[PDB]
């Protein structure tokens, strides 16, 4: 079976920090990049950016740089997100996506997100 | 009402420089300042005019042109050059006003493995005339008898696909080539 | 950005009715729009690539039309299975862009 993997929950406080992995099992994970999606709870989906598992460049959305950063480790396959200085509008479910094709980016494997609530 | 800028430099998917896209910018007021001031193009030469004097200039009809090269020929996009780009896939006239803005895109265009997508045409008969594409696929010389519509010995087919991956030294690496040409509708 | 628009935010249908979800782009994105499914709770799952290409284990009654600034996804008969928030989205421009979602209810 072809998935992605997310960490658990996370309930931290205003101005911490909290490390969501998100680990790729069943495919080549250098093929395929890695896109990440945040939801707010009763808002739509709402795109960060993607990191590139073959070159290992970050890209960010229009609000998301800054405290967001994307990271990843090749060798055990999984990708990274660091949310420094969290602020209590950060409350929202956050998934890692994966790439249908290069050229063709619809996001055809999800994760299963993380509920980041912050209080 | 903002020129369409935003819409030939986001483009998911760049064409290919023998089949080189073409768009007509028109009826706007274009900010050149913001294209200038970005610091993610490697190069931003601009012929026939200045580019901190763009934003004050009003032009007739402003083209963009968008095609991915390889990066050692990021070169031949100029007035006057030569190669394989600029002979059979997109020649520049003289006399160019208008500029070319090229950065890196190993990021986009490059997979493990090759990114056949984007194909340069290697053989034609003659030079290209300037701002002329040819996107016939047509097989070239047949020296001796004709290819008779087979490829083989000594008859060639003219597109050659790139090879593009991310372990490629720079000069292998994609570049994403837009080329703004000039001349009154698009004002600063 | 390329701001894409549903209308409307939630639609009422009949189970057993034809269905049409409209996504207006503020640009032409071509043909490169994807449509999402997300079911309350879970993950949001893909539908269709583009107008033509459908995903893997979705099934034939959801169907995709339109091209340029007009995109309906048009589910043919409605089952008590298809109850989502549906998000359309494109992938012509960078950055990539998703709509406000469609609360499908019967
Ligand atoms: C193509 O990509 C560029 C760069 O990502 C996009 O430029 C961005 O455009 C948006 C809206 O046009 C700008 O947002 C604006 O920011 C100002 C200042 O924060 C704010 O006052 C406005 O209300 C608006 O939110 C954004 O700053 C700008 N970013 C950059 C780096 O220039 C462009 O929109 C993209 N075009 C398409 C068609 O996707």
């Amino acid at each position: 079976q072809v998935q992605l993997v997310q960490s658990g929950s996370a309930l931290k406080r205003p101005g911490a920090s909290v490390k969501l992995s998100c680990k790729a099992s069943g495919y080549t994970f250098i093929n395929y990049a890695i896109h990440w999606v945040r939801q707010a709870p009763g808002q739509g989906l709402q795109w960060m950016g993607w990191i590139n598992p073959n070159t290992g460049i970050p890209t960010y959305a229009q609000g998301f740089t800054g405290r967001f950063v994307f990271s990843l480790d090749t060798s055990v396959s999984t990708a990274y997100l660091q949310l420094s200085s969290l602020k209590i509008e950060d409350t929202a479910v956050y998934y890692c996506a994966r790439d249908q094709d290069l050229y063709e980016r619809a996001f055809d494997i999800w994760g299963q997100g993380t509920m980041v609530t912050v209080s | 009402n903002l020129c369409p800028f935003g819409e030939v430099f986001n483009a998911t998917r760049f064409a290919s420089v023998y089949a080189w896209n073409r768009k007509r910018i028109s009826n706007c007021v274009a900010d050149y300042s913001v294209l200038y001031n970005s610091a993610s193009f490697s190069t931003f030469k601009c012929y026939g005019v200045s580019p901190t004097k763009l934003n004050d200039l009003c032009f007739t009809n402003v083209y963009a042109d968008s095609f991915v090269i390889r990066g050692d020929e990021v070169r031949q996009i100029a007035p006057g050059q030569t190669g394989k780009i600029a002979d059979y896939n997109y020649k520049l006239p003289d006399d160019f006003t208008g500029c070319v803005i090229a950065w890196n895109s190993n990021n986009l265009d490059s997979k493990v493995g090759g990114n056949y997508n984007y194909r340069y045409r290697l053989f034609r008969k003659s030079n290209l005339k300037p701002f002329e594409r040819d996107i016939s696929t047509e097989i070239y010389q047949a020296g001796s008898k004709p290819c008779n519509g087979v490829e083989g010995f000594n008859c060639y087919f003219p597109l050659q696909s790139y090879g593009f991956q991310p372990t490629n030294g720079v000069g292998y690496q994609p570049y994403r080539v837009v080329v703004l040409s000039f001349e009154a509708t698009v004002c600063g | 950005d390329v701001v894409l628009t549903q209308s409307p935010a939630t639609l009422s249908v009949s189970p057993g009715e034809r269905a049409t979800l409209s996504c207006r782009a503020s640009h032409n994105v071509g043909t490169s729009l994807a449509w999402y499914q997300q079911k309350p709770g879970q993950a949001p799952r893909l539908l269709i690539h583009g107008v033509s290409t459908r995903a893997t284990g979705v099934p034939a009654r959801f169907s995709d039309s339109g091209s340029g600034t007009e995109f309906t996804l048009t589910i043919s008969s409605l089952q008590s299975e298809d109850l989502a928030v549906y998000y359309c989205q494109q992938y012509n421009y960078w950055p990539l862009t998703f709509g406000g979602g469609t609360k499908v209810e019967i």
